[PDB]
RNA sequence: GGAUAGUGGCCUACCAUGGUUUCAACGGGUAACGGGGAAUAAGGGUUCGAUUCCGGAGAGGGAGCCUGAGAAACGGCUACCA
RNA sequence: CCAACGGGGCCUUUUUUACUUUGAAAAAAUUAGAGUGUUCAAAGCAGGCGUGCUCGAAUAUAUUAGCAUGGAAUAAUAGAAUAGGACGU
């Protein structure tokens, strides 16, 4: 996709590439590993997208709960909704009932995600009125 | 068998079913609708005070034969109008119009008691003194 | 509330102080200081309720204002100064020294020590970091900051501190086979040796402890305090050596032996 | 629409026992049925039994000796904690000192007394006395 | 980008068309402050909790603000309504 | 010695959940409960012994959700078929 689609120039902050030197190589790119055993995917190291909310190339960090669910909607830009299902115990009747929750979560351009995938998400700081979690691993069902 | 679900995950239907059927219980429905506030003369209290309007005799239901002694009362807090029974025979001489009386329920939770048609309440005190004390000649009543 | 709170109702006080229910409406609120409120011991509670040297809160103040009491070698006069674990208290008249340490029931004991041992205290290392101008420092559990530690000192180690000067003189590494003292949770006051440690990244590490009767138990690493090598404490231990007994054993010992 | 193969089997045994027959045939079999019968056999409530192969879930013939009062299944298979076992025995068994409640546990299928010795729990299957 | 002690449609400009729901959304009622707890119990339950401890809100009704580490304070101030 | 009941090792071709055990957690008062002749009791947390010495202020319970751990019956879920599979040394 076109990287420079916005009205402002997109770049990683404080990453300076110096025209005085003019090495015949890739533009400099910064990345990190999120920890807890999640591997940084190669599309992040070698891609060209700019996304300040990405867990491997943005200014976000992952700490707290880690959750799983199934993808239910992909219609927003860079965000998805997952469904989480569980059983609730009612003591008087000694039996269970089904319930569910919807969680909206941010997804990085490093991942390709489709309805019905199973996804693992990690907690981050508030990044919108509703979003609190970031996609960190994908399994293609 | 037995016409109700048994399955281990059927808890939602069981509790919803019970909620629907409790509305046939007579006293349950009274609480949840708040009937005692919206209607009935004592707005849910055990006693009420009123002003005596006039004095009445009520013919008993057949097969009994008696003219029983009652009064019309207007409740101070509502203005609602009510008929009350006066116990203990000659005690009717102790009550007169524009006296102030304390009333109690006639024991049957809003039903009429015994011979007496449509009378739900009895007098307890008049002008601040109890009828039981007057009848046994233990106190005296000032006029006004 | 529109700001900090100044009062502490009784019943809300920590249970290990052993205040009675009916003597009043309020309890002494500890001042801000080296130790957390929930786990400190105010001086008024020590002098009045434990030692019985004072009958009233009024009398306690008459003692402190004469400067008879010093904590870690310094005179203190605040009635609600928060003493805490491992502190040294000195009363110069009467010529007595105490170290605050736990009973196996989880209460602060009255433990007397010699005039020699009163020279020093132990401290658990809470963090190590570089300060301004690149000078390294350590922080102990009682909030001291000590310049220029030995490069080998790491978090969860224990450090021996001279109360005069305040310098470090020795240290013990956290390792298997060390003696530990348990300072929180259900097992407060027990003593044993480290068997091994469980790593849980992003969570709480757990430590397996064995005591001299070879009972075993588990606690969060936060509650563990290293105090010496196997069989060689760096401090005098309180009576009963941190051995937990069942209620049946306790009943026998009292009435059979002491109950004669 | 057989919802429970185990429920049918114990129902057949009850009806035979009441009328005084000495043998009964049940169809189909399953692993769970075999395990359940072996427990009943150990404590002496039934004789030997024999399995017939047919490439189609098989059949069983059971010998009956007249000692059985009742057997039955509990449905659903409620979860049971170790503290709860004492309540089920009070409701189901006729006395404090004979009869058995039968459980599935990850240690196997067993009666409620063996489960106390081994200190395990799981889910309830049924009862015998 | 602005503002804030600081995150965030918290607010502004431009852009996209999304978000919740028969597993009960949204709307209506409560003579509804939440909890530790209380009464009556074979077991399973039913009813209550303004009130000695913990948390929240308010100072006739609404709005605004000064001082200060901390207040949208009422035994502080300013205006309107009664 | 011997009998029963529990448990470990070895030989014999040798993906994802529910559920259950154990542990840490769940303020004090209240509740159940140990000690102690408030003159008895409801209470309280005290009090004994010679006439300075000394024992105490236990213990249990606390659904569900979250955390760590042992089990693998029962009930689900996944895998090699236009092989595009495994080992490939």
């Amino acid at each position: 996709l076109t990287v420079q689609s916005e009205r402002a120039f997109q770049k990683q902050p404080h990453i300076f590439n110096n025209p005085k030197v003019k090495t015949s190589k890739r533009t400099k790119r910064w990345y990190k590993n999120a920890g807890l055993g999640f591997k940084t995917p190669k599309t992040a190291i070698e891609g060209s997208y700019i996304d300040k909310k990405c867990p491997f190339t943005g200014l976000v960090s992952i700490r707290g709960k880690i959750l799983t669910g199934t993808v239910v909607s992909t219609k927003m830009h860079r965000t998805i909704v997952i469904r989480r299902a569980y059983l609730h115990y009612i003591p008087k009747y000694n039996r269970y009932e089904k319930r569910h929750k919807n969680v909206p979560v941010h997804v990085s351009p490093a991942f390709r995600v489709q309805v019905g995938d199973i996804v693992t998400v990690g907690q981050c700081r508030p990044i919108s009125k509703t979003v609190r979690f970031n996609v960190v691993k994908v399994s293609a069902a | 068998g037995k016409g109700k679900p048994r399955g281990l995950n059927s808890a939602r239907k069981l509790r919803v079913h019970r909620r629907n059927n409790r509305w046939a219980e007579n006293n349950y429905k009274k609480r949840l609708l708040g009937t005692a506030f919206k209607s009935s003369p004592f707005g849910g209290s055990s006693h009420a005070k009123g002003i005596v309007l006039e004095k009445l005799g009520i013919e008993s239901k057949q097969p009994n034969s008696a003219i029983r002694k009652c009064v019309r009362v207007q409740l101070i807090k509502n203005g609602k109008k009510v008929t009350a029974f006066v116990p203990n025979d000659g005690c009717l001489n102790f009550v007169d119009e524009n006296d102030e009386v304390l009333l109690a329920g006639f024991g049957r939770k809003g039903k009429a008691k015994g011979d007496i048609p449509g009378v739900r309440f009895k007098v307890v005190k008049v002008s601040g003194v109890s009828l039981l004390a007057l009848w046994k000649e233990k106190k005296e009543k000032p006029r006004s | 509330a529109r700001g900090p709170k100044k009062h502490l109702k009784r019943l809300a006080a920590p249970h290990h102080w052993l205040l009675d229910k009916l003597s009043g409406c309020y309890a002494p609120r500890p001042s801000a200081g080296p130790h957390k409120l929930r786990e400190s011991l105010p001086l008024i509670v020590f002098l009045r309720n434990r030692l019985k040297y004072a009958l009233n809160g009024r009398e306690v103040k008459a003692i402190l204002m004469q400067r008879h009491v010093k904590v870690d070698g310094k005179v203190r006069t605040d009635t609600t100064y928060p003493a805490g674990f491992m502190d040294v208290i000195t009363l110069d008249a009467t010529n007595e020294n105490f170290r605050l340490v736990y009973d196996v029931k989880g209460r602060f004991a009255v433990h007397r020590i010699t005039d020699e041992e009163a020279s020093y205290k132990l401290g658990k290392v809470k963090k190590v970091q570089l300060g301004k101008k690149g000078v390294p420092y350590v922080v102990t559990h009682d909030g001291r900051t000590i310049r220029y530690p030995d490069p080998n000192i790491k978090v969860n180690d224990t450090v021996k501190i001279d109360l005069a000067s305040g310098k470090i003189t020795d240290f013990i590494k956290f390792d298997a086979g060390k003696l530990v003292y348990v300072t929180g949770g259900r097992n407060l006051g027990r003593i044993g040796t480290i068997v091994h440690k469980e790593r849980h990244d992003g969570g709480f590490d757990l430590v397996h402890i064995k005591d001299s009767l070879d009972n075993t138990f588990v606690t969060r690493l936060n509650n563990v305090f290293v105090i010496g090598e196997q069989g060689k404490p760096y401090i005098s231990l309180p009576k009963g050596k941190g051995i937990k007994l069942s209620i049946a054993e306790e009943r026998d010992r009292r009435r059979a032996q002491q109950g004669l | 629409t057989r919802s429970s193969v185990l429920a049918d089997a114990l129902n057949a045994i009850n009806n035979a026992e009441k009328t005084g027959k000495r043998q009964v045939l049940i169809r189909p079999s399953s692993k769970v049925i075999i395990k359940f019968l072996q427990v009943m056999q150990k404590h002496g409530y039934i004789g030997e039994f024999e399995y017939i192969d047919d490439h189609r879930s098989g059949k069983i013939v059971v010998q009956l000796n007249g000692r059985l009062n009742k057997c039955g299944v509990i449905s659903p298979r409620f979860n049971v904690k170790i503290g709860d076992i004492e309540k089920w025995t009070a409701n189901l068994l006729p006395a404090r000192q004979f009869g058995y409640v039968i459980l599935t546990t990850s240690a196997g299928i067993m009666d409620h007394e063996e489960a106390r010795r081994k200190h395990v729990s799981g889910k309830i299957l049924g009862f015998v006395y």
